[PDB]
């Protein structure tokens, strides 16, 4: 009798809980900091700032500093759910297109420093896709640190198709600090950016037609709306609350020769064989913070209709809790009387 | 991956109705084939004699079915098509938009009910 762990790590944030909830019960930033002059990890980490040099470990879905990501991993297990990871089976997720040896090594930490009795690994995509009560389709996955497009047939998702695209909602708000600069707003310290990602969360939104929404702004005051700071002051966006998103459309904006997110799912589709695309296009499903922007499913829409042959019948599908989808499929998949098949066990990895 | 109704599944030609229970795959009574609860999600197998046997599953989703249910009956979809060795062919059906294929397996035709299990969320 014993119930699984469920963590999604992200580049900007971990989601962590127990199988069977609707929702993650811990969700806390992704960074560890060390003493400038041994860690602390999330939110701890940022009211330390000061004393602490401060590091992602995971960049662009990809676990890359292994020792800061074991501290996050204790952090999650002792603090966060006060769970002895070795007595709980864990189900972990990995970003699409993940190397093996990655895999390989978050393995070996789980199993022989955490000493957990079993494990899964799930792609975080297809975890999204069960979520959405679907077995075929193509995911778009846009968090904090990388957006993918993975699309996935009778369950299994089709590595040949998948595009990874390394822009996602840090660069948006960093492109909203620069932007600002046009008001005279000068943010620019890690602070500062948390203000300015919150910013971009509340005000922002993505425009249907992006050059009638430049002329319509344009011409009253209506699109500027407030936003109160820390500090009390108040601060006024206008049309940087939709050309803030518009960099997932059109990279250009930062500076990078990228396809936007439009391109980058019609592309992943006809990488497919044409006697499933219909499938596909009839179920783009987004999932992450950065699909949730108001006005993402009708844009795509137009958009990707435009890309696609007519004879396709797109439908962007747009799960209201899709900023957690894939922990939540991680919680459903866990929870299934079949679960018990699908791990591996401590004793079968340590015995090779 | 097996599951005590994984090991019956397909064995004969017929039609198979599972409900989602609680994370779980649980027949339907047979007396109830063709009435789908408007709160629930289910499993469909049909088994069609060829010599082999063909196989093609439908998960039907009800329109105020919860998150796990429908989920469920997606994965375990897929985790029955793989203990049919992939051969099955999977099928998602939403109430009121079914195939013409899967209202045919049922001669009364389709017919919804108020109600359902509860979730396991
Ligand atoms: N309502 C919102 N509108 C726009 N962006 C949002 C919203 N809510 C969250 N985000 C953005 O979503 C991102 C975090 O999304 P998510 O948690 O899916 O990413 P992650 O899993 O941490 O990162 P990745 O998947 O890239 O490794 C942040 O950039 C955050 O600002
Ligand atoms: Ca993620
Ligand atoms: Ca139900
Ligand atoms: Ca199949
Ligand atoms: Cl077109």
């Amino acid at each position: 009798d014993v119930q699984a762990l469920v963590v999604d790590n992200g580049s900007g944030n971990v989601k962590a809980g127990v199988a069977g909830d609707d929702a993650p019960r811990s969700v806390f930033p992704s960074i560890v900091g060390r003493p400038k002059n041994d860690a602390y990890v999330g939110d701890e980490a940022q009211t330390k700032r000061g004393i602490l040099t401060l590091k992602y470990p995971i960049e662009h879905g990809i676990v890359t500093n292994w020792d800061d990501m074991e501290k996050i991993w204790h952090h999650t297990f002792y603090n966060e759910l006060r769970a002895a990871p070795e007595e709980h089976p864990v189900l972990l997720t990995e970003a699409p297109l993940n190397p093996k040896g990655n895999r390989e090594r978050m393995t070996q930490i789980m199993f022989e420093s955490f000493n957990v009795p079993a494990m899964y690994v799930a792609i975080q995509a297809v975890l999204s896709l069960y979520s959405s009560g679907r077995t075929t389709g193509i995911v778009l996955d846009s968090g904090d640190g990388v957006s993918h497009t993975v699309p996935i047939y009778e369950g299994y998702a089709l590595p040949h198709a998948i595009m990874r695209l390394d822009l996602a909602g840090r660069d948006l708000t960093e492109y909203l600090m620069k932007i600002l600069h046009e008001r005279g707003y000068g943010f620019s310290t890690s602070a500062e950016k948390e203000i300015v990602r919150d910013i971009k969360e509340k005000l922002c939104y993505i425009a249907l037609n992006f050059d009638e929404e430049m002329k319509t702004s344009e011409q009253s005051s209506d699109i500027e709306k407030s936003y109160e700071l820390p500090d009390g002051n108040i601060i006024t966006v206008g049309n940087e609350r939709f050309r803030c998103p518009e960099a997932l459309f059109q990279p250009s904006f930062l500076g990078k020769e990228a396809a936007g997110i439009h391109t980058t799912t019609f592309n992943s589709i006809k990488k497919c064989d044409v006697d499933i695309r219909k499938d596909l296009y009839g179920n783009i499903v987004l999932s992450g913070g950065t699909t949730m922007y108001e006005g993402i499913g009708e844009r795509l829409t137009r958009d990707i209709t435009t890309l696609a042959p007519s004879t396709m019948k797109i439908k962007v599908v747009a799960p209201p809790e899709r900023k957690y989808s894939v922990w939540i499929g991680g919680s459903i998949l866990s929870s299934l009387s079949t679960f018990q098949q699908m791990w591996i066990t401590k004793e079968e990895y340590d015995e090779s | 991956v097996e599951h005590p109704e994984f090991l019956k599944a397909g064995k004969e030609p017929g039609l198979q109705i599972w409900r989602v229970e609680k994370f779980d795959l649980v027949p339907v009574p047979p007396n109830l084939y063709g009435d789908f609860f408007t709160g629930d999600a289910y499993v469909i197998l049909k088994t069609v004699q060829l010599g082999n046997l063909q196989y093609d599953l439908h998960y039907w989703l009800g329109n105020e079915c919860s998150q796990d249910e429908s989920g469920a009956a997606a994965i375990f979809t897929v985790q029955l098509d793989d203990y049919l060795n992939g051969r099955a062919v999977q099928h998602r059906e939403v109430q009121g938009f079914e195939s013409s294929t899967f209202s045919g397996y049922f001669k009364s035709g389709l017919k919804y009910k108020k109600g359902g299990v509860a979730s396991g969320f």
